[PDB]
């Protein structure tokens, strides 16, 4: 299928932005497309080949599209203004236009004035009650990312160092910590439901990843907390058979 | 140059849902949907160039050129089937108009429900508890705190596949000593049968 | 694969001595596209010509005219000389007036 | 049928004289009325006739976008063939393609069509029921399987039996005082002054719009092949054709004969001795 | 007006 890097990206009002696409071999055309919250994808610029035969879409000149093989395209931003802030998408279509379109992921873009409060999540897991195993025999623990900025995060459970998705569910949209703030951090929680039996069983080993999009080591950091870069932050529990 | 379908559209797991799409156009050549799911890649459905019925699977688009409209018709409805549907429009050349999108909630049939709130706990409680409302059918709403220090997720769906079994959960959790169980889910409107254990 | 230039020169109107209408050269039925064609006048060059563009016929085969006014259809000969990458030399065809 | 919209394209490459020239070309009968030429440095579709310079920027701009488009697409076309057919980069190769709606009398849709060919010779063309393809060999069966996917013949029926026909009434309206006016052709018979027992007999057609006329020399019985000169039906230079039709007599008995004409411009047939 | 679906061979 179609790749995209990076997954999401924070900018600083007036820095350079570079998109990448990586669409399926041997595709003649390829797409570029904004995607605002709540809205369709709308046309950005067309390729064929390495030909751009169209980029009336583009939202401002400091838009530039390039696909100098024919293959690999890039979306650059320069000088970046916070209404560039949108996710990205690319496709590709085998033969030419009015055809069946192959997306990418897309690149989800924020662009603030600056980077002073962006932070990584603190992860903490919460083991089952007692009160819900002798109840209904299943065992729910509970993941919460708390205190992360901005809202770039991907939560993943790892159940003896294999991912699961089986008795997952995340809260599809995280909450504001302090709603009175605009620039107000995030909180978001998910669950890991089991059986009584296998909560109970030592051996077992249960780990709550996020992963944290932010800063890069290319950015500059002269503040006395940590810099926020690009990290995987967790919280891990064994079984209790109590 | 134009096109509509709804903004939202909720049904109940096994059922089926008709999504319908009204274009405007003095140049049509065809007719396609897209389902995206949140933060994720539009992926193609079915494509109508000529009028009639486009059948995969459970899924099936119908057009009618002279009255300038689609339908996407999704049935047996599924849990993974809760996303973002997409009707497109092809007007000649290669610029696709994609529509606002409708967004689909498929519910949850829950067959025995077992409304309770649990407390949870932590490897270093120097921080805060967290109350868990869980097994409540999916007619049931979930609201935010009064207090400004406790905070209380959405609800969401997790399938525990091996044993065909699928809940609705909500959590709450505070920093403040005030906060107990009994009072986290007090601003919504919880069964009569809720379970309260201490 | 490759097919030769078919040749008609003859006049719009069947005029006489001393007035106006075109000499016609009408070159079809070729392929590759490409080709070469000027009006004659005693044996050579009538200044810079006419012609009417290139289409393709069912066949796909190439078409196109080549017209000039000739105004002295007096007792001097006309002709028209195609060169085509099908030709050893160019192909020279004489106008008669009666056909 | 009575009238027709038909657009011809040219795909051409050419090593050591630049990238591969499209041209596309439009005609509502005999009639050219646009044109584009990928080989100027800025190029645009171009009015040909009268009656379509009345179009707004936006038809113009939006033709100009297919004809760039398709310059794109058969430029990777010549490529791909060059491939199939296993051509080096050396030679020159031209893909053709033509394409349009015939119109009855009754002003409906008589014929959809579509035919393309490489090096002069057939290659793929949609069939009479404008659901399949007829590809001629192995090449264009690669071709025909690319088509199939991106749903070429569902998009090509449905543009045929819509905006084709919808375009060409618009066209045939806007130029119905030059388009839907027929000029029947001016007839006589001649004979060349010739030498002793080298006499013929010519039938002649000078002045008709459209080029479709019948030609025929028989009186007692049918010759029809039998001795009967077809010369093929030239132009003139505004919307006029002619043709001539001959039999050889190398004696004198040629008040036997009869040259018939069927020009749809007359009233009805003529005859002439 | 032409073909507006424009297909590489
Ligand atoms: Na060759």
């Amino acid at each position: 299928g179609v790749s995209q890097s990076p997954r999401y990206k924070v900018a600083k009002r007036g820095q350079d932005v570079a998109l990448r696409c990586d669409p399926i071999s041997g595709h003649v055309s390829l797409f570029w497309y904004q995607q605002a919250l709540g809205q369709g994808p709308e046309f950005l610029t067309y390729f064929q080949n390495e030909a751009q035969l169209d980029k009336s879409g583009l939202p401002s000149d400091r838009f530039f599209a390039e696909r100098p093989e024919g293959s690999v395209s890039t979306l650059k931003i320069q000088r970046t203004q916070q209404e560039d802030s949108a996710v990205y998408l690319c496709a590709s279509s085998p033969t030419g236009g009015q055809e069946t379109q192959y997306f990418g992921p897309g690149t989800r873009l924020l662009v603030l004035e600056d980077l002073k409060n962006v932070f990584p999540p603190e992860v903490a897991v919460f083991e089952p009650s007692e009160a819900e195993i002798s109840h209904t025999q299943k065992a729910t623990l509970v993941c919460l990312a708390t205190g992360f900025y901005p809202d770039h995060v991907e939560l993943s459970w790892w159940v003896n160092g294999k991912e699961v998705h089986s008795g997952v569910c995340t809260d599809p949209q995280p909450l504001k910590e302090q709603p009175a703030l605009n620039d107000s951090r995030y909180a978001l929680s998910s669950r890991l439901r089991v059986s009584a039996t296998f909560w109970q069983n030592p051996r077992n080993h249960f780990r709550c990843q996020v992963q944290f999009y932010g800063l890069s080591e290319n950015d500059e950091w002269t503040q006395d907390r940590a810099k926020p870069v690009t990290q995987i932050v967790s919280a891990e529990a064994w079984g209790r058979a109590d | 140059q134009s096109l509509e379908q709804p903004s939202e559209v909720t049904a109940v797991e096994g059922a089926i849902v008709q999504i319908n799409c009204t274009y405007q156009t003095s140049g049509f050549y065809g007719l396609s949907w897209y389902q995206q799911h949140d933060g994720g890649a539009p992926t193609f459905l079915s494509y109508n160039a000529l009028d009639g019925l486009e059948e995969t699977g459970r899924f099936s688009s119908f057009l009618s050129r002279s009255d300038s409209y689609g339908y996407l018709l999704l049935q047996e409805l599924q849990m993974k089937d809760s996303a973002s549907y997409f009707c497109a429009v092809d007007t000649g050349g290669f610029k696709t108009i994609f529509g606002a999108g409708t967004r689909l909630f498929v519910k949850a049939n829950i067959q025995n429900p077992d409304p309770a709130v649990y407390q949870l706990r932590d490897s270093k409680s120097s921080d805060k508890s967290v109350c868990l409302f869980t097994d409540f059918d999916s007619q049931t709403n979930v609201s935010q705190s009064k207090d400004s220090d406790v905070y209380i997720t959405d609800k969401c769906v997790l399938d525990m596949r091996s044993m065909d079994f699928k809940s609705n959960s909500a959590v709450a959790w505070s920093n403040k000593s005030d906060f107990a169980c009994a009072n986290a889910f007090n601003n919504s409107i919880i069964p009569e049968d809720t379970f309260f254990a201490a | 694969i490759q097919r030769t230039p078919k040749i008609q020169v003859y006049s719009r109107h069947p005029a006489e001595n001393g007035k106006s209408n075109f000499l016609n050269c009408y070159v079809s039925g070729f392929h590759p596209s490409d080709i070469e064609v000027d009006l004659l006048k005693n044996g050579e060059r009538i200044e810079k010509v006419e012609h009417s563009d290139l289409s393709f016929s069912k066949d796909w085969s190439f078409y196109l005219l080549y017209y000039t006014e000739f105004t002295p259809t007096e007792a001097d000969e006309y002709a028209c000389r195609v060169n085509h990458v099908t030709l050893s030399q160019p192909k020279i065809v004489k106008w008669d007036r009666d056909m | 049928g009575s009238h027709s919209m038909r657009y011809f394209y040219t795909a051409m490459s050419r090593p050591g004289r630049g990238e591969p020239r499209f041209i596309a070309v439009g005609y509502v009968d005999d009639t050219q009325f646009v044109r584009f030429d990928s080989d100027a440095a800025s190029p645009r579709t171009e009015p040909r006739a009268p009656w379509i310079e009345q179009e707004g920027p936006e038809y113009w701009d939006r033709n100009t976008q297919i004809f760039k488009t398709n310059t794109q697409t058969y430029r990777e076309s010549l490529r791909n063939l060059r491939g199939y057919y296993n051509q080096s980069e050396a030679g020159s190769h031209i893909i053709q393609r033509m394409y349009g709606c015939d119109l009855g009398p009754d002003g409906r849709l008589l014929r959809g069509h579509d035919q393309s060919a490489y090096d002069g010779k057939d290659y793929i063309a949609l069939n009479e029921d404008l659901s399949s393809w007829t590809a001629a060999d192995t090449a264009a069966q690669i071709t025909q399987r690319k088509w199939e996917a991106a749903r070429v013949a569902e998009q090509l029926r449905a543009y045929l039996e819509g905006l084709c026909v919808e375009w060409l009434r618009r066209y045939l309206e806007n130029g119905k005082e030059t388009l839907q006016r027929a000029d029947p052709p001016k007839t006589h018979v001649t004979h060349h002054p010739v030498s002793d027992h080298e006499a013929t007999l010519r039938c002649w057609a000078l002045g008709f719009y459209p080029a479709e006329i019948t030609l025929t020399w028989q009186r007692d019985g049918e010759d029809q092949t039998q001795d009967t000169e077809l010369v093929e039906t030239r132009p003139a230079g505004d919307r006029t054709f002619q043709k001539w039709a001959a039999v050889v007599v190398p004696s004198g008995e040629e008040q036997r004969y009869t040259c018939h004409v069927q020009h749809e411009g007359l009233p009805k047939p003529l005859t002439l001795r | 007006l032409p073909f507006e679906k424009s297909t590489v061979m």
